């Protein structure tokens, strides 16, 4: 029973009332440091005989006394996106090679992505500089979230994620420290690799400029425009970004360097439309007839969200027959069908509104 | 003589959330949210979701609720001012 | 096996200073997780965390004391 | 375990005011108390105590009693006032100890792991740094006796804090401060002298003391062994400097260059300033 006695004694040296943090500027001396707490009062305090040379450091955040300001411990210093950036998941692996087209851009990612983490030496004796970066956009098609994200979830521990609603953060939020950190961290995990997504209300441009909110939009990207053209190296770490349109992505991230690969999806084909069918067919019970032409040649121009959840769609239409394994008749019915009845609800393609 | 009472009033704070039938929690202008009890002056269910209340800052529990507050500066002029154009 | 009663009081009684600990904070918290061990310069070694709050400061206090750091992510 | 341990004259006064309680009370023995102590290091300090009615007979020399009621009721108090302060040990005045002690710091090793023992003392007289300070482990010995309790001598340095030095420092006022560069290093000079070499006549005057009787202490080997590392030059007649003679003014070199170089310049900055701002007023007021 004397584990209350302990717990009470460990209680009693909570007693003890809790520092705050700052960062370390400079140093005047070894009586005055210069310190900056998260508030943004700078102070040169005195120190403890605890301590360490390794407490100084060159501006790494520091733990302040609440009475002489003194510093006690120091911890490695971040404003931690980025475990929420690794909250991400995906299956795949599998999802790389099971959308099937288009062959030359399955081939191609994964050159420029594997090849110059596993063989730099073919970079340094032929003398070439590889890709920092590339652009996938859309929706000609799918497979941007698709094949991107698969390579990034069968990376593990390595890889950046970036959301649209992240950039204008909160009311006089500041996203500059952002776009410097998630260069930071991508010259830091390597080979990193970065997905933005939807960036034509983040990547404003200046032509126009609306109300006050404009021009911290432009902050966030003169700041990208920085890191990525750098005089910073990015030379080891990948980049990729999502746009649907690059009307607003202005010259300088249509230049290469920022962006350099871009890389235009393509409608599914019906020699790619085949392959793209029999990883469908493998979830859903089909009856022992079926023709994988017959749903190919029924639906064209139709992006694999649209196969999908439409071949989804037939197995609604299925269960409202009961049937477990039903024939592509049913199937080819709900198929055509719903498909057409989306094709006069969305106006685009290939005509703007 | 009344000077000490009622200077504790302040401030005013809208409650969220519940753990308990006796404490609640209510968010106050420090910006910080305030797990309270409440006074025998007050029953328990005077205290809803969404009510501007009061305080005791020595004691910290609450004091008396007060519901009204009227418009921003915006809408306060909104608000009509007597009668014109007459039928 | 008797000293249970008197040993029982003190943790009530420093759970009433946890009482008078309920009433009241003005302070909401959000936490960072972190591990940190410094070696000296016999040994101390624990454990402890990272503290902001809604005033815009940011604390420094050791593992919490009550709830231990098993929950949860920050 | 404990190297060096560090007393604070908080602590040590907390002693010296209870001198007064049983001085002008009574009767016999000394002042005897439990020590708390503060450990954030191999070193080890001590902040505050407490001390605790203790009485020990003569005949019955080996009689000792420690209040436990007192010792651990006001723990709690303590404890409540102070988390990081513990029972280190116990302490008392001396100014010899008896065989005794082993009893008690055996008996309050269920408390701490090693209890260290502080002799203090009340009065000072000498030879110098006061107080003293003892750990508690087994050498057994090289003779054959069975396993031996004998408190080693730990040394002891006194230390200030933060806040403490509001009165302490205030009610003296007498002592002239520091000062360095002049005075200070000068009187040790004489007291390095003092010190140093009436503890040698002193220890040369019982290494023979130890021909006659006193053996053992054979001692062994520390006496000689330690007496050698002082004999690496003795220096005898005259001095054995033939080499280190050059080298010695060599060393007077730059201490006498910088001495009339800037000697010469802050005569300059003497003389010059002076007689130019003395002449100036001297000769414009009449
Ligand atoms: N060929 C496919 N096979 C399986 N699932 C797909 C396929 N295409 C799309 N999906 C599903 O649709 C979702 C979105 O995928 P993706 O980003 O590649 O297309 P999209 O950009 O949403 O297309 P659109 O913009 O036309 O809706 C994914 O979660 C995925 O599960």
């Amino acid at each position: 029973t004397k584990q209350y006695e302990k717990s009470e004694n460990d209680l009693k040296a909570l007693q003890s009332v809790g520092q705050i943090v700052g960062e370390v500027l400079k140093q005047l001396t070894e009586e005055k440091f210069i310190v900056k707490a998260t508030n943004g009062p700078r102070y040169v305090v005195g120190c403890r005989r605890q301590l360490d040379k390794s407490k100084l450091k060159p501006g790494t955040r520091v733990a302040l006394d609440m009475t002489t300001l003194t510093i006690m411990r120091y911890l490695p210093r971040e404003v931690d996106p980025l475990v929420y950036n690794m909250s991400h998941e995906d299956p795949g692996n599998v999802s790389y090679s099971e959308i099937g087209g288009l062959s030359e851009q399955i081939r191609e990612l994964r050159e420029v992505i594997e090849l110059p983490l596993t063989n730099p030496e073919l970079f340094q004796r032929v003398g070439i500089i590889p890709p920092k970066g590339c652009l996938l956009y859309g929706p000609p098609g799918t497979g941007k979230t698709l094949l991107a994200r698969a390579v990034a979830s069968q990376l593990d521990c390595n890889f950046l994620k970036v959301v649209s609603s992240s950039i204008v953060d909160k009311y006089i939020g500041e996203s500059a420290r952002l776009i410097r950190e998630m260069f930071n961290y991508a010259r830091d995990h390597q080979p990193c690799i970065i997905f933005m997504d939807e960036i034509d209300a983040i990547g404003g441009r200046r032509f126009s400029e609306g109300t006050s909110a404009d021009r911290e939009i432009q902050r966030t990207l003169m700041e990208l425009l920085n890191q990525m053209d750098g005089f910073d190296t990015l030379h080891r770490v990948k980049m990729i970004m999502a746009t649907n349109r690059p009307d607003t992505l202005d010259p300088a991230l249509l230049r290469p360097g920022r962006l350099d690969r871009k890389i235009h999806i393509d409608l599914p084909n019906e020699q790619a439309r085949l392959d793209i069918l029999k990883i469908h067919a493998g979830p859903i019970t089909k009856h022992g007839e079926i023709d994988y032409e017959a749903i190919v040649k029924l639906s064209d121009g139709f992006n694999g969200a649209d196969l999908r959840n439409v071949c989804t769609e037939a197995g609604m239409f299925a269960i409202r027959a009961d049937h477990d394994f039903v024939v592509q008749e049913d199937f080819m019915k709900a198929v055509r069908k719903v498909a057409d009845s989306k094709k006069l609800e969305s106006k685009l393609d290939y005509k703007p509104v | 003589q009344s000077e000490q009472p009622l200077q504790v009033a302040r401030c005013t704070k809208i409650i969220n959330a519940d753990s308990e039938d006796p404490k609640y929690i209510i968010n106050v202008k420090q910006f910080a949210k305030f797990v309270v009890d409440l006074s025998d002056q007050v029953a328990p269910t005077d205290i809803e979701e969404g009510m501007r209340v009061g305080v005791d800052r020595n004691k910290y529990q609450i004091h008396i609720p007060l519901p009204p507050k009227i418009d921003p500066t915006v809408t306060m002029m909104q608000v009509e001012e007597k009668p014109d154009v007459t039928y | 096996t008797h000293e249970l009663q008197a040993m029982k009081d003190k943790i009530k009684e420093n759970s009433e200073k946890i009482k008078v600990n309920k009433t009241l904070p003005y302070l909401v918290s959000n936490v960072i997780e972190l591990l940190d061990v410094d070696p000296n310069d016999s040994q101390r070694k624990g454990k402890c965390a990272v503290i902001k709050t809604s005033t815009r400061q940011t604390y420094f206090l050791p593992v919490i004391g009550l709830v231990d750091a098993e929950k949860l992510k920050p | 375990a404990v190297q060096k341990v560090v007393v604070h004259p908080l602590v040590l006064l907390s002693v010296v005011d209870h001198f007064n309680r049983i001085g002008k009370v009574g009767n016999q023995k000394r002042v005897v108390g439990v020590l708390l102590g503060s450990w954030q290091k191999k070193v080890l300090d001590v902040s505050n105590s407490f001390a605790v009615p203790f009485d020990e007979d003569d005949k019955d020399d080996s009689v000792w009693f420690l209040d436990h009621d007192y010792l651990e009721n006001m723990y709690g108090m303590f404890k409540k006032v102070n988390a990081r302060e513990r029972i280190v040990g116990w302490y008392h005045t001396g100014p010899k100890l008896h065989k005794n002690d082993i009893a008690i710091n055996e008996l309050m090793k269920r408390y701490c792991p090693n209890s260290v023992l502080v002799i203090i003392d009340v009065k000072p007289k000498d030879l110098g740094l006061p107080t003293e300070a003892y750990i508690s482990v087994e050498e057994v010995h090289d003779d054959g006796t069975p396993t031996s309790k004998t408190f080693e001598h730990v040394t002891s340095e006194i230390g200030a804090e933060e806040a403490e030095e509001v009165g302490v420092e205030h009610l003296l006022r007498d002592i002239k401060d520091t000062t360095v560069g002049t005075l200070s290093q000068r009187i040790t000079n004489q007291v390095h002298g003092l010190k140093g070499l009436n503890s040698k006549l002193l220890d040369i005057r019982s290494y023979l003391e130890k021909v006659a009787t006193g053996k053992l202490p054979i001692n062994h080997q520390i006496i000689y062994q330690l007496q050698d590392v002082f004999n690496l030059l003795p220096d005898v007649s005259l001095q054995e400097f033939v080499k280190a003679f050059y080298l010695k003014t060599n060393d007077q070199m730059v201490v006498v260059y910088l001495a009339s170089l800037i000697r010469s310049v802050v005569a300059l900055h003497n003389l010059i300033n002076n007689k130019i701002a003395n002449r100036d007023a001297e000769k414009k007021e009449g």
